[PDB]
């Protein structure tokens, strides 16, 4: 039931600055009052994060992503490298109730979209081998990150109130381990899913780079600072 | 000391000869409280199977499969295995499975094997000679067999070639056995490949109807997620133990934490990489490890040619677990540890065989 | 086809390097005891060639 709509989505591509954003716990080890240097894949700091107002997108290494959402309009994600029936495909949605994940061979159509009035982007559903419900995911920013790596998926998620108007604001949030999956894709690209009702959309986008990081563990095992080993000498 | 040392005499001071530890006294493990069982029931107590020509199928990934019950079901006539010992299978698993289900007759239970030839085994259903797995073969004469000839089960006669492993011949195409065409009228030398199972309950063994499910293990780079659980035990605290916390292994006493865990971690390390607290699985909570108490010996004597009699020094061990001398004479506690076979006086000398702690020994017994 | 050759089909631990083991007696590969009688999970551990 997809068509492509009559006028093109021309989202603008602007740029803006990163800040000191997209810190994610490493790993799942408990410790108070330390500094710690660790090695891995992050977000450079005061990167240049792309700003968008649904193209097809490069996945690369991992992705950062942010919405500065207002009354939950995104809905999901699609994952894949040829993105037909041919390759495995991956497809995450959060509709009312629950989250749905399904690695399946689909038919997506040139332009998805959830529509109102369950999922019809797709024509066709073969050869099914993985499937997943949980519960939902989602004036708010919502902060996500996705990896992959030796056919494991983790994704990392935050929830902020925020009361700024435009940019990311400026502070400190470390980033929970959400879900991780024990299936083996070479996901390449990726895109956006917004239920669009017949009658525009903010969010931003950040690439991942291997570096190394010094992270500082409160009482409490809280990463509350985070120093970038590659910006400045006096960082170094 | 006299060992230590290497020689038949010894002369006036204190050595160190070797060290003490407390051994381990048993063994825990402890694992999640184990669920998402794979749907094994629905399998072998399935209504009704297919055809042997066209096999039913089934996937299995992403759970856990206890295959002791199967091997101990008393209601298997035929229960064999190939690549690997029934018994052992329950702790090594590969990434995925695949459960192939028909009905054959009693005299063909024997076709479905590596290196074998048969109507079905070269028709309907052909096993490669490098397959692992098991199969499982019941007698289903009293459910699958019909008084009035369960001719709904059919079976694959004639084709051209073989049947490649793991493949499935569902062809209805009129088999021309000689090199007369026929328009799609089976005629002298013009067949239909699939004939009828006259299955009776009144047919002998050989001939009655047979339920057999072939298993087979799959070992793609794909991370295994299926295979039987691992069963855990009870706990205990306030003894130096060997320990298995889901995977982690390693020797300590375990104590009661007031540390608080923030949801999501699993085992917490202090400084230089080494782990002070886990979690438990089953009960969730946080508890303490601390390595139980070792030490060094050192021996006081006051020389072989003097005296026959020593003292012996735990160093840094609190004076509760010393263990001959286990009671031996008079114990004493220091700050530099126990010591054992001197006795404490009240008045003060020189220092003749420091000791440590602003305390030393000497002979007048020791 | 020669017959005159056997081999060791089921044991229960890992032979000693140099160890020798002759006796021919059933299994209990199962749970359930085979108490020296042949049945559902006893088999006999020679095999022939
Ligand atoms: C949100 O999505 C979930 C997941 O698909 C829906 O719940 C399932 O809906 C299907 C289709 O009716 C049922 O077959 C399943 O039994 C449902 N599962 C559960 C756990 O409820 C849910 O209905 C959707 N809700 C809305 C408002 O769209
Ligand atoms: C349909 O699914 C099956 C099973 O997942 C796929 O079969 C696998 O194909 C890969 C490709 O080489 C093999 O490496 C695996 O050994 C196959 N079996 C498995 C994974 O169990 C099949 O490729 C899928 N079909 C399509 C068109 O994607
Ligand atoms: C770290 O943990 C401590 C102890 O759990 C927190 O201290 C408590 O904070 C709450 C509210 O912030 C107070 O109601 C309690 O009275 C505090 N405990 C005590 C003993 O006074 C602390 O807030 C946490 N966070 C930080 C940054 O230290
Ligand atoms: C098929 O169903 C039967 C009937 O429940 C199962 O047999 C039972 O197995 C349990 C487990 O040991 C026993 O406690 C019961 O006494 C058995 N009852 C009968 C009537 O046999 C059997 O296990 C099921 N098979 C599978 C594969 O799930
Ligand atoms: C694992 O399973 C055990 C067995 O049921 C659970 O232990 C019970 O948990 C309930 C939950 O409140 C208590 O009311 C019972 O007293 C517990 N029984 C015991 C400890 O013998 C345990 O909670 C489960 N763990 C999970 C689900 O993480
Ligand atoms: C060796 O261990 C014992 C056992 O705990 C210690 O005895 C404690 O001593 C303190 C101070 O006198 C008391 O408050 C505790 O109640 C004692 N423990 C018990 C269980 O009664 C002893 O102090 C330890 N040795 C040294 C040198 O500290
Ligand atoms: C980000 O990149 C754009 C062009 O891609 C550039 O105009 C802008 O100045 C950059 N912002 C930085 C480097 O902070
Ligand atoms: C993805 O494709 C590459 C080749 O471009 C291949 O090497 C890799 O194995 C593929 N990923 C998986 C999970 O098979
Ligand atoms: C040391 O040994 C000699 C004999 O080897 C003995 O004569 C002497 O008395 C000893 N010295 C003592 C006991 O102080
Ligand atoms: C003298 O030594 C005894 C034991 O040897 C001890 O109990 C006592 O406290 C010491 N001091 C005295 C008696 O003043």
């Amino acid at each position: 039931q997809c068509v492509n709509l009559r006028t093109r989505t021309q989202l603008p591509p602007a740029y803006t600055n990163s800040f000191t954003r997209g810190v994610y716990y490493p790993d799942k080890v408990f410790r108070s009052s330390v500094l710690h240097s660790t090695q891995d894949l992050f977000l450079p700091f005061f990167s240049n994060v792309t700003w968008f107002h649904n193209p097809v997108l490069p996945f690369n290494d991992g992705v950062y992503f942010a919405s500065t959402e207002k009354s939950n309009i995104i809905r999901g994600w699609i994952f894949g490298t040829t993105l037909d029936s041919k390759t495995q495909s991956l497809l995450i949605v959060n509709n009312a109730t629950n989250v749905v994940i399904k690695v399946c061979e689909f038919q997506f159509c040139n332009d998805p979209f959830l529509d109102v009035y369950e999922s019809g982007v797709y024509s066709s559903a073969n050869n099914c081998t993985f499937e997943y419900v949980s519960q939902p995911f989602l004036k708010n920013l919502r902060e996500f990150v996705f990896k992959n790596i030796d056919g494991y998926f983790k994704i990392y998620s935050k929830h902020t109130p925020i009361n700024l108007v435009r940019d990311l604001p400026q502070g400190f949030s470390a980033l929970e381990p959400l879900v991780d999956l024990p299936i083996g894709i070479n996901i390449t690209r990726f895109q956006t899913l917004l239920a669009l009702h017949r009658s525009a959309a903010a969010y931003y986008v950040g690439y991942l780079q291997p570096r190394t990081f010094l992270l500082k563990y409160n009482e409490n095992g809280t990463i509350t600072d985070a120093v970038d080993c590659a910006l400045d000498p006096l960082s170094e | 000391t006299k060992c230590t040392l290497k020689s038949f005499t010894v002369e006036k001071g204190i050595y160190q000869t070797s060290n003490f530890r407390v051994q381990p006294t048993e063994s825990i493990v402890r694992f999640p409280n184990i669920t998402n069982l794979c749907p094994f029931g629905e399998v072998f107590n399935a209504t009704r199977f297919a055809s042997v020509y066209a096999w039913n199928r089934k996937r299995i990934s992403n759970c856990v499969a206890d295959y002791s019950v199967l091997y101990n079901s008393a209601s298997f006539s035929t229960f064999k295995c190939y690549g690997v010992s029934p018994t052992k299978l329950n702790d090594l698993c590969f990434t995925n499975v695949y459960a192939d289900s028909f009905v054959i007759r009693g005299d063909e239970v024997r076709q479905i094997a590596p290196g074998q030839t048969g109507k079905i085994a070269d028709y309907n259903y052909k096993l490669p000679d490098d397959f692992t797995g098991c199969v499982i073969a019941w007698n289903s004469n009293n459910l699958d067999s019909k008084v009035g000839g369960n001719y709904n089960y059919r079976y694959r006669l004639f084709r051209k070639s073989n049947l490649k492993p793991f493949e499935r011949d569902i062809s209805t195409e009129i088999y021309q056995a000689g090199s007369k065409p026929c328009n799609g009228v089976e005629g002298f030398n013009c067949y239909f490949p699939l004939q009828s199972y006259g299955f009776q309950p009144t047919n002998g063994v050989g001939y009655q109807p047979y339920r057999v499910v072939v298993l087979s293990f799959e070992l793609l780079h794909a991370p295994a997620t299926v295979c039987g659980p691992k069963k855990s035990t009870n706990l205990v605290k306030n003894k130096c133990v060997n320990f298995n916390f889901n995977g982690l292994t390693g020797t300590g006493v375990l104590t009661e934490s007031n540390k608080k865990f923030l949801p999501f971690q699993q085992f917490g390390r202090d400084i230089a990489d080494t782990t002070d607290a886990v979690r438990d699985p089953q009960t969730l909570e946080i508890l303490d490890i601390t390595p139980c108490s070792f030490g060094g010996v050192s021996v006081i004597t006051p020389g072989t040619n003097t005296s026959n009699q020593v003292a012996v020094l735990y160093q840094g061990v609190n004076c509760t677990e010393v263990p001959v001398y286990s009671t031996g004479s008079n114990v004493f506690q220091t700050r530099a540890g126990c010591l054992i076979g001197a006795e404490h006086v009240n008045n003060s000398y020189e220092c003749d065989i420091p000791i440590g702690a602003g305390i030393c020994a000497s002979y007048q017994s020791i």
